[PDB]
């Protein structure tokens, strides 16, 4: 089941605004917007989701994942994004043309409103999903130049779990 | 509907180059074959990206005043790669692989045919990249066959005709004036508008 | 969507290696920020992706290259913006030099960052003459689309391999250029987004490489 | 429209009276005024319609109750507003008490106007924990929809009878709760409507009453 | 000719100034004959 | 020629990319100069070709690796030389440390240039114990050949993928080692060549790569 990731888990953030990726119009192009890890059984954004809480009762997991983005913004505002998966062993990309050579989806706001990126295979050094401003956040007058992205994440039919263990949230 | 074909659009004779001979005091006269010479056929061949054609070359040689005395003349076609002649009595004139034409001044003008001589599949003048020395098309030397040195100055006119011409990838017609011979350099200042001005937009001038 | 096929031909193989796995992916360039006083942009394609991933690695360390392309240009604006773009491919797009000198050794010539811009493109100086001395009013002879911000927001161009030789170097010869020009400028009321993005994605259809010179 | 069936089951009868005439009508509650600093709303359903007309009269003077529901949540805004709502049904939605006391006779407990709000609903105090100590980030495990103000403006949920006993009192036991939460807040430019309405309609599908104790 | 007939009506927060691009071409009936060198050069 | 198949199994695919064009070529290492007082040489194979051409490029920028190998060891001497070599492959060949310390934080350990020699190999220090504390007298339990300078001059070993996991990293885990040892030393009369070459060629049969992490 899809479940909202807490990708904005940094400090100086209130309760609910930790679930939102901010995107603005005063935000130059060919530049990074966000980045997070993929491993669910680890402290980070995957700790607020349900697959992360379930995969903590078990000590081994395997299979593919699925990360679904949803753009909460105005109808008249368009623009593109580059969603980029970088497999384990590689560090976070430093440029947009370096990320465009990895796994990438060019997801625009005009036609689509929710893109989905499948994570091919992860074992139990984890893989990094980055999200890049590509063209702009262009907006007509009398419309706010600030929107949000809700990130959700779930497992697939390949996901299998094994070797139980009591959790450590308590 | 026949005057609009590319073959009819290009196939027609016409001046392509004036060569001056002196026979003092260099004796000979060379001429590198290029169809981009005048600004009338350059504008018709910059309309297309790739072209493929054979050529017919006509040599009309007159004297300074105009009278034609019966002297022998040697025209020599230097294919792409062969060295050009350096003197009036050099060894490049006696080379058997440079096709020569021996004709007198009182004879009708000379006429030869040159095929497609490029290693690619078609000529191109707009080459976006770095090596366009690919289509040289040859050279055309001319001298006066004689043991001693003559005392006349000639004036040759090379009329080129295109035949069996094929064109590929048309492109728009250049409106800005020309500045160089091998480069499409226009002027940043004083850009000429492609339409003559009128008084108002609501009239019929 | 309406797809424009360049010169009515599909890109096909040579009647050389074929990657077919990691080279047939959507390379997405950075978004260009179109504003009121913008002029236009152009990209040289066999050297736009010479530094990006698998295609760049397999095109720098080879010697012969032949491929077509599938271009997608999205231009997402609001419903209150207005304007129009002309997106067109030009085979053998030679950048001219801007000057008033007739001497061959003193006339200006464009640099390497102007002829081959790279993955970041380059802006026009005089878009009325396409920076080539040729007017853009008749630039509709090329395969082209209009991006009108009141009708659609995307354009797509499938272009085959246009060259006189079946194989060519992918580094020293740009095959064709992409040009985006705001014919009608961008207008908007106060309070809207003052700059709208333009996104470009590239798919190297039917790629062929030869001469693995490492 | 896209209809979400709760747990993949249609509401059906017990394998008791059946009104079938005046109870299968669209009870429309008052519109809630969603603003910038709003938190959310929740409704308890077998006591939201206990004061409204035929269903309230036939559910107050009976003793056994069993019915499903058909919820329709419209959220009509302009094309210049932006935001997102999460609308979800929660079986056995127990309102927690907010305090820092561990003594059973001194710890706070919610009042009757907080646990059973009525036909006017109630607002959350801490929507990040659903006022139950449980995070809303994983509140997508329930039957739910998103109302995104750039895609659609309506949601529909057909929920069956979720209970461990085939009959229950419609006054002393709320069966399930409806929760609307603005995950992404409402934004608008100056001059637009500063508050947008949310309308809810309810259809008591397959109602059954028993024990006419008057 | 091209005439304003009714108006250019526009809602608020939208520019009241637009453009028209005019294009022109021939048809299948268009035929050409009797050549001559141009005079743009 | 006599070909030794390691453990009677041919290298096959996984029941991932397959280059099949530039990776199935004979990588020839430099010739080793065998002399009178030589001891032996060993090579670690998934890191012997990690800096050489297409296999090195496709194995450094990937994450999963699986391939077999075809080894050819030529040893060309004259008809007046005498000696014998033992050429054998060892799965999971762990280089031991030479010392007399029993403290775990003070006992010696081999460096990176000793465990992973590279494309230039490494020489034994004590070939009687294979630099592993295990005698070479019973090193004939591995797939092996003898290069006797009076019978033949070449050896060939086709070795499959020996591992407990179907995929593994080609950089941080050497799969198996090749060992050449002059059991019988080299002898020659005065005036002959005082050192004879040993040439090794490698064919990566049935290679598979995965996880293009660039």
């Amino acid at each position: 089941v899809e479940t909202i990731l807490e990708v904005n888990n940094t400090t100086e953030a209130t309760g609910l605004t930790r679930l939102l990726i901010p995107v603005s119009s005063q935000n130059k192009a060919d530049e990074l917007c966000a980045a997070f890890m993929v491993d669910p059984g680890r402290i980070g954004p995957w700790q607020s989701t349900l697959v992360g809480q379930i995969c903590r009762y078990y000590t081994q997991w395997s299979g593919s994942l699925k990360v679904t983005f949803m753009f909460t913004g105005s109808f008249m505002a368009t623009g593109k994004m580059l969603v980029a998966y970088s497999p384990p062993g590689s560090a976070q990309p430093a440029n947009r043309e370096t990320a465009m050579l990895g796994t990438h989806v060019i997801w625009d706001f005009g036609l689509q409103s929710s893109v989905s990126l499948v994570i091919p295979w992860i074992s139990n050094t984890a893989g990094v999903v980055t999200l890049w401003y590509q063209t702009n956040y262009v907006v007509p007058p009398e419309t706010p130049g600030e929107a949000y992205i809700i990130a959700m994440g779930a497992a697939q039919d390949n996901f299998t779990l094994k070797i139980c263990k009591d959790t450590d949230e308590v | 509907v026949l005057e609009t074909t590319i073959n009819h659009f290009f196939s027609r004779s016409g001046l392509v180059g004036v060569v001056n001979l002196t026979d003092g005091t260099t004796g000979y006269a060379t001429w590198d074959i290029d169809i981009m010479g005048f600004v009338q056929l350059r504008r018709k061949c910059e309309m297309f990206t790739y072209m493929r054609f054979n050529a017919e070359f006509t040599f009309v040689t007159t004297t300074k005043n105009g009278e034609a005395r019966p002297y022998m003349l040697q025209y020599m076609y230097v294919p792409p790669g062969a060295p050009k002649p350096t003197g009036r009595d050099a060894f490049q004139w006696q080379t058997a692989t440079n096709p020569s034409v021996f004709v007198k001044l009182t004879d009708p003008p000379a006429q030869v045919s040159v095929p497609f001589m490029s290693p690619a599949s078609a000529y191109q003048w707009f080459y976006d990249g770095y090596p366009c020395p690919n289509n040289m098309m040859g050279t055309f030397a001319v001298r006066v066959v004689s043991r001693e040195a003559s005392q006349l100055k000639l004036q040759t006119r090379v009329y080129m005709k295109l035949k069996h011409v094929r064109a590929w990838v048309p492109r728009p017609i250049r409106s800005q004036p020309y500045l160089l011979k091998n480069f499409p350099n226009y002027d940043s200042s004083k850009i000429t508008n492609s339409a003559r001005d009128r008084s108002s937009i609501k009239q019929a001038n | 969507a309406n797809i424009v096929l360049a010169y009515g031909e599909w890109p096909e193989y040579c009647p050389p290696t074929r990657p077919d796995v990691s080279v047939n992916r959507f390379y997405t360039l950075d978004s260009k920020m179109w504003q009121e006083n913008s002029t236009g942009w152009y990209w040289k394609f066999p050297d736009v992706l010479n530094k990006t991933g698998v295609f760049g690695q397999n095109a720098q360390f080879h010697y012969l290259y032949r491929s077509g392309f599938c271009l997608h240009v999205q231009c997402n604006a609001s419903k209150f913006h207005q304007g129009a773009l002309l997106v067109a491919v030009i085979p053998e797009f030679v950048i001219a030099g801007r000057g008033s000198n007739t001497k061959p050794n003193e006339a200006p010539h464009p640099g390497f960052t102007t002829t081959f811009p790279g993955t970041t493109g380059a802006t026009f100086h005089d878009p009325y003459v396409l920076d080539s001395g040729v007017p853009l009013s008749q630039a509709l002879i090329y395969p082209h689309q209009w991006i009108n911000l009141r009708t659609n927001n995307c354009a797509t161009v499938i272009v085959p391999y246009i060259n006189a030789v079946p194989f060519d170097s992918a580094i020293n010869h740009s095959n064709f250029g992409l040009i985006v020009i705001p014919v009608s400028p961008l207008k908007y009321s106060s309070g809207a987004t003052t700059a709208i993005p333009i996104t470009i994605t590239i798919a190297p259809l039917n790629s062929e490489f030869g001469g693995l010179r490492q």
